[PDB]
């Protein structure tokens, strides 16, 4: 679920 | 003197053989492109200086056209990428790394800043200045037992280049540069002075922008902790940059995020979720929704640290793209939190914010909210009070925005919209 | 953000 730029 | 002279004048006197007339002509151009407004940066490329001025970065008997040609290139590679690839046509990227080992301080520092342009012009000229080998000599300037026994002034021109040498992707710096460059970029880290400081983060910002082994490279060298303290800071330029940073190791692995947590950053963010500055409510939001896809012992973290409440007021009243990064973290928590977790959040008042925020016109934004609504749903089965929840969501008016959302545009929105309705709103 | 780029004076 972690979403990077 | 050397004020308001004519590119022809200054072209008449670097075509002189006289090296004092050419001395005159590259300080009147240095002017020139030092004025204040509208640098004639294309006239002096067109008049075919570039190269005369980059044969004059080569003059050691005559260190003031060293000095007053590196300046003038230095502000014609400030331009645009046309301006600066000029510039390094011209041959200049081996003649300032040269300089860079000049006797005379203020040569070096505009040999510096030259190449800071160059580097900070994009990937390519990045690599070349590298590829020229410009980290040896530049690194070697900071080679100091106290870095408070250079000038302000050098300190941040060189920080604000190595910040440009980190800078840029597609692709990132080569690994063994950002790894020869590290652990200078860390003593800079720890400087006293806030431009340093901000530029340091900035670069680090730059290193952790990418794949989970260019994070473990910086949080293998032991910034996060002064990261944290560096969140703290009362200057915004030191404080965008760090949380920048923090966000981008927190993009990493559960370990590398749990490195961030170890350090203390969860304490800075009821701050920094109510700080004045939209971009930095933003940024902090999506650090906390990057942190809410993490472990559950992560998720209890935050709520430990009482961050629960600060999202609810984020989601409750903030701008809208900080909104969307808050229903993102409230659908990050729901999908990885335990039953407890997701109950202390309607606890917290998610229920009317998230249900209000189900009226906004972005698509995306409200598939998220209806996610999350399906999620404590789900978790409202495990403890047989789906009913309660279904009251509460028709109280706060949103059973009528999903029973709206059945007609949406996006198949998502109304697929899930009926389902909530026909699963815990049906008889 | 927008330093990428510095002018002197
Ligand atoms: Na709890
Ligand atoms: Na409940």
């Amino acid at each position: 679920f972690k979403r990077r730029r | 003197g050397t004020v308001n002279w004519s590119v022809e004048d200054i072209v008449k006197g670097i075509n002189s053989n006289n090296l004092e007339s050419q001395l005159q002509a590259t300080q009147a151009a240095r002017k020139l492109l030092s004025r204040e407004k509208q640098p004639p940066i294309d006239n002096i490329i067109r008049a075919g200086l570039i190269p005369k001025f980059v044969s004059f970065l080569g003059k050691t008997d005559c260190s003031p056209i060293q000095f007053e040609s590196a300046w003038a290139l230095t502000n014609i590679a400030s331009g645009t990428s046309e301006q600066t690839k000029a510039v390094v046509d011209g041959g200049a990227i081996p003649a300032f790394i040269s300089l860079l080992a000049s006797p005379h301080a203020h040569i070096s520092e505009q040999a510096v800043w030259a190449l800071g342009n160059i580097a900070g012009d994009g990937s390519a000229f990045r690599d070349l200045v590298i590829k020229h080998g410009a980290i040896d000599p530049l690194l070697a300037l900071l080679a100091v037992p106290d870095l408070s026994t250079l000038a302000c002034g050098y300190l941040r021109n060189l920080t604000w280049t190595l910040s440009n040498l980190c800078r840029n992707k597609n692709p990132a710096p080569p690994l063994d540069a950002v790894e020869q460059i590290l652990p200078t970029l860390v003593r800079l880290l720890h400087h006293n002075d806030p431009e340093v400081l901000a530029d340091s983060c900035w670069a680090i910002s730059y290193l952790t922008d990418g794949p989970n082994e260019r994070i473990e490279m910086v949080v293998k060298k032991g910034v996060v902790p002064q990261l944290v303290k560096l969140l703290g800071a009362t200057e915004l330029p030191i404080v965008t940059p760090a949380l920048r940073a923090i966000g981008n190791i927190v993009t990493g692995t559960d370990e590398q995020t749990q490195k961030v947590i170890d350090a203390g950053a969860l304490a800075v963010f009821p701050s920094l979720l109510t700080n004045p500055k939209t971009n930095i409510q933003k940024e902090a939001t999506w650090t906390m929704s990057n942190i809410t896809a993490g472990r559950q012992d992560q998720i209890q973290q935050v709520v430990n640290h009482g961050l629960v409440p600060f999202l609810v007021g984020v989601l409750s009243k903030a701008d809208f793209k900080t909104q969307k990064e808050a229903a993102w973290a409230i659908t990050n928590y729901t999908s990885g939190g335990t039953v407890e977790q997701i109950v202390y959040l309607v606890h917290c008042g998610i229920i009317e914010p998230l249900m209000n925020l189900l009226s906004a016109k972005d698509t995306k934004i409200i598939q998220v909210i209806l996610d999350a609504i399906s999620n404590i749903f789900q978790a409202a089965e495990k403890l047989g009070e789906t009913e309660k929840l279904s009251i509460m969501i028709e109280e706060c008016g949103g059973l009528d925005k999903i029973e709206a959302l059945q007609r949406h545009e996006n198949e998502s929105v109304y697929k899930a919209s009926l389902n909530l309705i026909e699963k815990y709103f049906s008889v």
